[PDB]
């Protein structure tokens, strides 16, 4: 309205804005062995996939881009551009060689021979999949038969389940009894790779990375540089992946040697310890409130 | 007692996920991108409303 | 090389076997948590291959250092990996190697040939300060989601023939990312050599239960309520 | 198009036939067809490209 009567009215709200940003990360100086996972010159078959675990190091993903112009780089639980600042508990890496046209079979909620009999991913998968061509490396002129894949299995595979049993498959009522006769077939089929093969059959090296969130004090994060510490000011803070805003003050809270955080009745964070220097600090929300306008009549 | 209980329940209701990946907006914003964040945000919005 | 004969017994566990669920600090609050715990007034075994189930609570009070380390494994054979925790005076050794264990392993005191015949393929090794330090030592072992968690507590106890009455919260010791299957566990003994000896311990099993824990203003757990013990405890849990 | 009714339906011969390339069920779960009860069954068979 263009006319206001005498009284008090609630119009809007206000909040104190942050001043700067504070960043604190651990002091580990190691480099995560992502290099050894790649460029290994020997990749196991899909039916027996190697599983490696990475922890207690600084993870740098620049070598990933420096490796090659990858055919496929697909991240599901996170965004590929923001892996440089996240913090994880443990990292799992699975590497193997597969056919070119079957790369699409590696994804949550997918069906296929590799999907059900060789390698299965959980529906809540939180990680990335990388696939790059390696035709010049793993293709003999006569044919490479070292890579094999399972073809027959009675039941489907659970997520992250590995099978290495090699027994003659029985497809009928009669038992094979140790011979590969009629209606009895070997479970493993050997790939044939030749340089004359076109796209869709040349070998591809695939690495699947899985991240572990919401666990014990995380360790796998050191890419971003830390900063200094300020107190008694409205500021943004990032403590080992815990991001927030507020005022940091000295704390008189008796933390036992194994706690990291602190909660209240309302179940909100109120205390935190600095990873670089063991010291307890309290966090308070910055000032906010409402604004009321007092005015007589516009007349 | 009734006022305190109602306020406590209203505050505690903020920790529900309502069928989403997380109950914290900052975690979703720092781990994802706009195109797939709205799906998670909508359920939280509906529950809080 | 068998030397030990084991005799079973039974007793009451009372209110023992409480540990910190997570590493979050709390003060002057009551918290409800559903997890694997030792039930109140459970019915534990006294011993003078044992199944592992979903977790193990171990209790000892002996000073002669005859107790040192444990063996965890499914088949106790060189075909499969197994955990071997060995505590000595200076440090502790933890390995996940497929050792060929004997029927009745025991430290010679210090050749490991009687404990196992050969060492072979494995990927994990851990060395640190030994776990061990009128005294009661309690330990809790549980293997979940690719992690072996070990909690413990050491308390001064008067001369008593049974577990004492009171509350003692077990603080976390270690969380090893092993991720292997565990079915049976065995207790290691150290006899000088072949002299006869005696040892005794208490063994109990954990079950999924809901507990109500009380935190004080210093952040230490001082009281706990088992919601499924009796209708009174159920009412207490309902009223919080 | 063939219609099946008034008989006991056994799906073991389905598995005994061959190592099928594709077996996909939408409205139900393939493992639980051994206990369900239906009114009429319709079967359509033909040859197609791979
Ligand atoms: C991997 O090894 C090759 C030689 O085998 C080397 O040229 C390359 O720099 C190494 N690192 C990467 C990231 O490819
Ligand atoms: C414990 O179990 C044994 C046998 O399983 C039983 O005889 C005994 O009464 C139970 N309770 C106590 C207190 O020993
Ligand atoms: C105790 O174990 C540690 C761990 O390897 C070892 O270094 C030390 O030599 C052992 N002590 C004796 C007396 O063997
Ligand atoms: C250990 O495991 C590897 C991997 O299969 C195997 O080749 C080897 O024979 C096993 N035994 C020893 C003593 O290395
Ligand atoms: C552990 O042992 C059980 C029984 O011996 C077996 O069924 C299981 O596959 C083994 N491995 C795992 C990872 O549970
Ligand atoms: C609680 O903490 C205060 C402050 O340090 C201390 O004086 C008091 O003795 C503590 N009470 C205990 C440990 O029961």
């Amino acid at each position: 309205s263009f006319t206001v009567e005498k009284g008090i009215y609630q119009t809007s709200n206000f909040r104190v804005q942050p001043t700067e940003s504070i960043v604190r990360f651990p002091n580990i100086t190691n480099l995560c062995p992502f290099h050894e996972v790649f460029n290994a010159t020997t990749f196991a078959s899909v039916y027996a996939w190697n599983r490696k675990r990475i922890s207690n190091c600084v993870a740098d993903y620049s070598v990933i881009y420096n490796f090659a112009p990858f055919f496929a780089f697909k991240c599901y639980g996170v965004s590929p551009t923001k892996l440089n600042d996240l913090c994880f508990t443990n990292v799992y890496a699975d590497s193997f060689v597969i056919r070119g046209n079957e790369v699409s079979q590696i994804a949550p909620g997918q069906t296929g021979n590799i999907a059900d009999y060789n390698y299965k991913l959980p529906d809540d998968f939180t990680g990335c999949v990388i696939a790059w061509n390696s035709n010049k490396l793993d293709s003999k002129p006569s044919g490479n038969y070292n890579y094999l894949y399972r073809l027959f299995r009675k039941s489907k595979l659970k997520p992250f389940e590995r099978d290495i049993s090699t027994e003659i498959y029985q497809a009928g009522n009669k038992p094979c009894n140790g011979v590969a006769g009629s209606n009895c077939y070997s479970p493993l089929q050997s790939y044939g790779f030749r340089p004359t093969y076109g796209v869709g059959h040349q070998p591809y090296r695939v690495v699947v990375l899985s991240f572990e969130l919401l666990h014990a004090p995380a360790t796998v994060c050191g890419p971003k540089k830390s900063t200094n510490l300020v107190k008694n000011k409205c500021v943004n803070f990032n403590f080992n992946g815990l991001t927030g805003t507020g005022v940091l003050t000295e704390s008189n809270k008796k933390f036992l040697p194994f706690q990291q955080f602190g909660r209240d009745i309302a179940d909100t964070t109120d205390a935190v310890r600095d990873p670089q220097t063991l010291e307890i600090l309290d966090i308070t929300p910055c000032s906010f409130g409402g604004v009321s306008v007092i005015t007589p009549g516009t007349n | 007692n009734h006022n305190a209980q109602a306020l406590n329940t209203l505050v505690k209701q903020l920790s529900s996920k309502f069928g989403a990946i997380s109950s914290v907006l900052n975690d979703i914003l720092s781990r994802l991108d706009p195109p797939e964040a709205e799906v998670q945000i909508d359920r939280l919005i509906t529950g809080r409303l | 090389v068998n030397l030990i004969t084991r005799t079973q017994s039974y007793t009451n566990s009372f209110t023992r076997g409480v540990y910190y669920p997570d590493k979050v600090f709390r003060s002057s609050v009551l918290h409800s948590t559903q997890d694997l715990f030792l039930p109140f007034f459970s019915n534990v075994t006294w011993f003078h291959a044992l199944p592992f189930n979903d977790g193990v609570y171990f209790a000892s009070t002996e000073k002669s250092n005859i107790i040192r380390g444990w063996i965890f494994g499914t088949t106790l054979d060189s075909k499969t990996q197994s955990l071997l925790i060995v505590n000595n005076a200076t440090n502790v050794v933890i390995k996940v190697c497929e050792f060929q264990f004997c029927n009745d392993p025991f430290l010679d005191v210090e050749s490991e040939f009687r404990v196992y015949s050969s060492a072979n393929n494995c990927t994990f090794e851990y060395v640190s300060q030994p776990f061990l330090m009128k005294n009661l030592r309690e330990f809790v072992f549980k293997n979940i989601d690719g992690y072996f968690k070990i909690y413990s507590k050491h308390t001064p106890i008067n001369l008593e023939r049974d577990l004492p009455q009171g509350f003692s919260a077990l603080e976390p010791l270690v969380d090893l990312p092993i991720g292997i299957n565990i079915t049976r566990f065995q207790t290691l003994l150290a006899l000088h050599r072949w002299t006869a000896g005696a040892a005794a311990y208490y063994v109990g099993y954990l079950q999924p239960r809901t507990f109500l824990l009380k935190y004080n203003e210093n952040g230490t757990i001082t009281d706990a309520v088992d919601c499924a013990l009796d209708p009174l405890s159920e009412t207490k849990c309902t009223l919080k």
